[PDB]
């Protein structure tokens, strides 16, 4: 009685004899394009013939010139076949492939402008004035707002005629609860530039509230998913910068978060530190000036400067370490060898040493933005979030054992990478020990690692660092009850995938036990 | 819910057949929502699924099943992220052809015991990508790890928009319950991975079946190779999950020009060269009754020597036996599924390929070979090796465990954990199985 | 035969039988649709598949 | 008092490099919505398949 | 071979003038010295061999860009000022002019 009833009767006529062989349809194929697609969607055959005699049109190269000519017409898995096509010579081939080795594409991604000198805070802030920005949001710490550090930015900004607003309610660790508070302030103010004034946690909380202001429907449970490789991850970060730029003014001289695509934020429901890593979190401008670093106390200068040593030391031995980030990893260790003892003792009376340490933390930030950290920062994120040890103190205790852990000739379960030839972390640790001049002109490879370990054993001695985690204020009844949970949490903290060794969970608790009791790790 | 015998098995397939025919009318847009959310929660549970598969079977390293469950959930998502499999694939206006994709239907899924949870992630993701269902029948040794792995993908898909019962699994397998599933009248395909006794059974029921076989991996290291690369890549891939992976390096063939330097590079590192009494003490522990015994499959290298009757150091990783004959009488020329090697010596490069041609004769006819040489300065040897070896994939300067599966070291092989061998080994694919094999292309002429 | 060709343990490329339902709706060419059915069904007295 | 001139470190937004990363980097400019491209080459590089 | 020797010696002068310049800061001193370390060890190997030592032809192609990181932010000295005039007057190719 209708066209749509005729296809219904035809669907029951391919039910009795032959499930997916061949149907046919006669209509004007030019004036009716909606009926030739409804008939192709309903009929469960292998070939759909239109205005064609089915004997000459079922076989190929007649009336169509695009079907493959054959006299054995397949029906697919509807009729119990495995072709669903016309059988030709391409079904009897057994294709054999020869796959040669290729290397993973590396990169060197930085902010668009890294401005740095002694007093280049207002000269760099005049660039964001002339770019047409009229509404700015400034994310600071609570200490920096009460000490006039946030007033050095608002005085230059409001003198040119922009609308500023200061969010000064971040903590030492940027939990997720104080991020959605600033993201609620963001879309109620609608800024055009987010200035992340601060050293660590004020910058990591500003990068995530840059996401939730740009795309307010993103889930934190999908940002914190651990990938195996970037450019092949499941949750792609959306393209940001469509209504808000990011300026990154740093104050502490230990963390290069102004150039790295990292944002370590706490979940605040289970108490876990999650390093969120994708290159959409890179700021558009990093301002590293040493006028904000002069009045830094001695406890923050020693915690920061020893953290930036471990930044350039793990980015040099990593598997993603190429020739582009080996010069910056060694330059940041040359400056931190000569000036970090001078910047701690002399403090603010020796400004030319406080400036070089503040630059060497950012140069180390160039290194591990493109060649990520190893297993020392994977354990330091869990050790710092469990017992409230500040970041910079945690990885300073751990670095002397990870160097003895990674420097092995035949390690158990070396990692998989196409660029990484063999386990060669012991040679690259010896290339540091003579670039810094720590070695005599005649030495073996195993003797240069001892002079490297003896250097940062005295460097932590004259900087007020304790010898163990027990001397840092951790009870043995509390540490030994969580040393199995922290050894499994550090296995999947997304910095594990760049270590030269792929660590076992039994080996990661051996480093944590030998660092609490003050021993040295021996396999 | 549970399935233990044939009376409630037919109630499981009839539940799946009802819920598949309303999933077969989905669009391209609302399948990519399901396929993304299923892979998003299958990589989230890479840690607990890896600890269950070692607690159940006890034949692997827990740290290696993490990056195998991660490979089966984010590399399978990345290659088939935007691939047309549901609606109109192509269309020609000058010739007048429309190519429409379809589903196949219910698929019998047969997982092995070596990869009990990673193939359950892989076969589930490529099934609901092509808008069809799958019924799992796990190995009885590792039945609880597979049924838990398919449950995380199912409960994440229903929250995304899938039907109520799309992925079913046999809760308690048997040799009769699995045979009753393969002879069911309303299933259409058998995705079956296992040994050579299973491929003969998967192609014996009257149904189109996509089977894969086992296989050796003869390695040819000629005189112009990188000795520091070739030794360090064999140790990485053979100790990857203690060699339970298909296409792992079961035997190497070194030329006589660099045979001594390769042995010294193996001896100073984690390899242990067996000499004299220890060589014969391990040849009677691998072949039990003319077949590979299940007591050494996936065990570490110090437990195989402890089962043989001596003691190696606890940190040794590869048991090397220098053998001479290429035959079924030598037990070291077989598939071992354990960190154990077999070093052969050849007098030339063209003699090393001849010994490698006889090493793909015993176990696995067309699975995987390998070759280590400089691929730029020697283009005549990479074409002579590709013409002589009758395998499905030829790996050059590549660890065979990470290089047999795709998207690692090559970026052009299709990533899959079911590696075909072609009609040499009695298969019908000769490729890596992806979502393009479960389509049933329909043309409108 | 397809049930027997896929019953031996070997990769088999089988094809089956089949009907061919024809739909001639109201906007078709009646002189073309009738004369093409008579040509193809009498082609070798209809022994051809499809 | 003496002050110092503001220095900088300005680079391209992405510096992709390895042995064969020409088509893997060209897939980024495909997904950015670019539809019309102009390629400025030398006369030798056009006649030699580059 | 004529283009490999003209180019690789040009990139030596790129990293050597960007290291002694007055705009040379601590950010572009590591990249200026890294590009001279790679051009010392592989540029004789990349000229003699060529495509028979690809791992040496790759490091020279990377060391020219690492030197490009150096003089993008700390500009060249007086050697390239004379080489632009010496090369445009007598048609000497760039790379040969600043090498002399
Ligand atoms: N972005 C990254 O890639 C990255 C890398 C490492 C660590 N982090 C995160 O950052 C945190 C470390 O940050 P941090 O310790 O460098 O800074 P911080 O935010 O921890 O600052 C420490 C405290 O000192 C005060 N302070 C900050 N700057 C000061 C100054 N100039 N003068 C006087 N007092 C000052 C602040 O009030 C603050 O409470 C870690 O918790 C870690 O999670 C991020
Ligand atoms: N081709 C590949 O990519 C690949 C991948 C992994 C493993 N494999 C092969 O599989 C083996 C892994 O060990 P395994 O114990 O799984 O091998 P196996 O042959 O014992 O296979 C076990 C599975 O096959 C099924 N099976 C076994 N005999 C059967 C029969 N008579 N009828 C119906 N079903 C049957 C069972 O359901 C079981 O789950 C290896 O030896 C390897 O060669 C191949
Ligand atoms: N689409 C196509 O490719 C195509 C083409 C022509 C014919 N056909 C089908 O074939 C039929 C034509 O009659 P037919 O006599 O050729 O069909 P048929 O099934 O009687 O085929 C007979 C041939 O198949 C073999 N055969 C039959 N039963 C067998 C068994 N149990 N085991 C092993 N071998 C067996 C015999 O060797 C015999 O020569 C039609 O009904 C049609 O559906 C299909
Ligand atoms: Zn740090
Ligand atoms: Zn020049």
């Amino acid at each position: 009685k209708d066209f749509e009833d005729a296809v219904e009767k035809a669907e029951k006529l391919v039910a009795m004899g032959g499930i997916g062989h061949t149907s046919c349809l006669y209509t004007d194929q030019d004036n009716q394009p909606a009926r030739v697609s409804y008939f192709g969607q309903k009929m469960k055959t292998a070939r759909i013939l239109i205005n064609t005699p089915a004997s000459q049109g079922g076989i190929g190269d007649l009336y169509n010139f695009k079907l493959a000519p054959s006299l054995t017409l397949g029906c697919g898995s509807w009729g119990g076949n495995s072709i669903s096509e016309n059988v030709g010579p391409k079904h009897l081939i057994n294709k054999k492939t020869v796959a040669k080795r290729a290397e993973n594409m590396l990169w060197h991604k930085l902010p668009k402008s890294i401005y740095f000198r002694r007093g280049s805070l207002p000269i760099a802030l005049d660039e964001v004035i002339t770019d047409g920005h009229k509404r700015a949001l400034i994310v600071t710490d609570r200490f920096l707002f009460n000490n006039g550090y946030a007033d050095q930015i608002t005085s230059v900004l409001k003198a040119a005629g922009v609308e500023t607003e200061v969010f000064f309610e971040v903590e030492a660790d940027p939990t997720l609860s104080i991020v959605r508070k600033g993201a609620e302030l963001a879309n109620s103010f609608k800024p055009d530039v987010i200035i992340a004034l601060g050293g660590g946690s004020p910058m990591d909380a500003a990068k995530i509230m840059w996401v939730m202001y740009e795309h307010p429907e993103t889930h934190f449970e999908e940002l914190a998913l651990r990938f195996m490789d970037i450019r092949k991850r499941i949750y792609k970060f959306p393209k940001m910068g469509v209504k808000a730029k990011m300026i990154a003014v740093t104050t502490t001289s230990g963390t290069g978060s102004e150039v790295t695509p990292f944002a370590v934020v706490t979940d605040d429901a289970t108490g876990q530190k999650y390093p969120l890593a994708d290159y959409a979190l890179t700021p558009d401008m990093a301002i590293v000036d040493a006028n904000l670093v002069m009045d830094m106390p001695k406890s923050l200068c020693a915690f920061g400067g020893l953290d930036a040593v471990t930044h350039a030391m793990e980015a040099y031995v990593s598997v993603l370490a190429s020739e582009f980030s080996d010069g910056q990893a060694l330059q940041a260790l040359k400056l931190l060898k000569e000036y970090l003892p001078a910047s701690y003792h002399e403090g603010s009376k020796n400004p030319v040493a406080r400036e070089r340490v503040h630059s060497a933390a950012t140069i180390a930030g160039i290194a591990f933005a493109n060649a990520f950290l190893g297993v020392c920062h994977s354990m330091a994120h869990k050790l710092g979030s469990q017992f409230h040890i500040p970041h910079g103190l945690a990885n300073a205790l751990l670095i002397c054992n990870v160097i003895r852990y990674n420097a092995n000739d035949n390690p158990t379960k070396q990692t998989a990478f196409s660029q990484y030839d063999r386990p060669q972390a012991r040679r690259r640790y010896a290339e540091i020990a003579d670039h810094l001049g720590l070695s005599a002109p005649g030495d073996r490879t195993a003797a240069k690692i001892e002079k490297l370990l003896a250097w940062l054993e005295t460097l932590k001695a004259e900087l007020g660092i304790p010898k163990s985690i027990r001397e840092a204020g951790v009870q043995e009844a509390d540490f030994l009850a969580n040393v199995d949970k922290l050894s499994e949490d550090a296995f999947d903290d997304q910095c594990t995938g760049a270590n030269p060794r792929y660590p076992l969970i039994s080996e990661l608790k051996q480093i944590l036990l030998d660092t609490y009791y003050g021993r040295d790790y021996v396999e | 819910m549970a399935v233990t015998n044939v009376a409630e098995l037919n109630a499981l397939v009839e539940r799946v057949k009802k819920a598949q025919r309303e999933y077969a009318s989905f669009t391209q847009e609302q399948v990519d929502k399901i396929f993304r959310a299923a892979a998003l929660a299958a990589a989230d549970a890479r840690i607990p699924l890896a600890k269950m598969a070692v607690a159940e079977s006890g034949m692997g390293i827990v740290e290696d099943k993490v990056i195998k469950n991660h490979f089966a959930s984010e590399y399978i998502y990345n290659a088939y992220k935007d691939e047309k499999t549901c609606g109109v694939l192509s269309e020609d206006d000058t010739f007048g052809t429309i190519t429409i994709a379809e589903p196949i239907g219910i698929i019998c899924g047969i997982v092995p015991t070596t990869n009990p949870t990673s193939t359950a992630i892989f076969k589930s993701l490529i099934s609901l990508k092509t808008r069809n269902a799958i019924i799992f029948s796990p190995h009885p040794r590792a039945k609880d790890a597979t049924n838990k792995a398919a449950d995380i993908v199912l409960q994440a898909a229903i929250a995304a928009g899938a039907p109520k019962d799309l992925i079913g699994w046999i809760d308690q397998p048997s040799v009769e319950l699995s045979n009753a599933l393969m002879h069911h009248p309303d299933i259409n395909l058998i995705l079956a991975t296992g040994g050579p006794g299973m491929v003969k059974a998967a192609y014996s029921s009257g149904k189109p079946a996509i089977g894969v076989g086992a296989g050796n991996t003869p390695v040819v290291i000629d005189e112009t190779a990188d000795i520091k690369r070739a030794v360090a890549s064999v140790l990485m891939s053979k100790t990857f999950d203690n060699g339970v992976i298909c296409a792992s390096e079961q035997s190497v063939v070194v030329v006589d020009s660099v045979y001594d330097a390769v042995r010294e590079r193996f001896a100073t590192h984690g390899g242990y060269l067996l000499q004299g009494k220890e060589l014969k003490a391990v040849q009677d522990v691998i072949l039990k009754n003319g077949a590979l015994n299940a007591a050494i499959v996936g065990q570490p290298a110090y437990k195989i020597a402890e089962l043989a009757g001596f003691s190696v150091p606890e940190n040794t990783k590869i048991l090397i036996g220098e053998v001479t004959v290429v035959d079924e009488s030598e037990p070291f020329a077989h598939e071992k599924l354990s960190p154990t090697l077999a070093m052969y010596r050849a007098k030339d490069f063209e003699d090393a390929v001849e010994k490698a041609e006889k090493l793909v004769a015993m176990g696995g006819i067309g699975h995987t070979s390998c070759l280590y040489t400089d691929q730029d300065n020697q283009p005549a040897r990479v074409s002579y090796f590709g013409q002589k070896m009758k395998t499905a994939r030829i790996l050059i300067n590549t660890p065979a465990s990470q290089g047999g599966i795709g998207d690692l070291y090559n970026f052009k092989l299709a990533p899959s954990l079911t590696l075909g061998c072609g009609s040499w080994g009695g298969n019908s694919i000769s490729e890596n199985v992806g979502p393009k094999h479960l389509i049933n292309k329909k043309t409108v002429a």
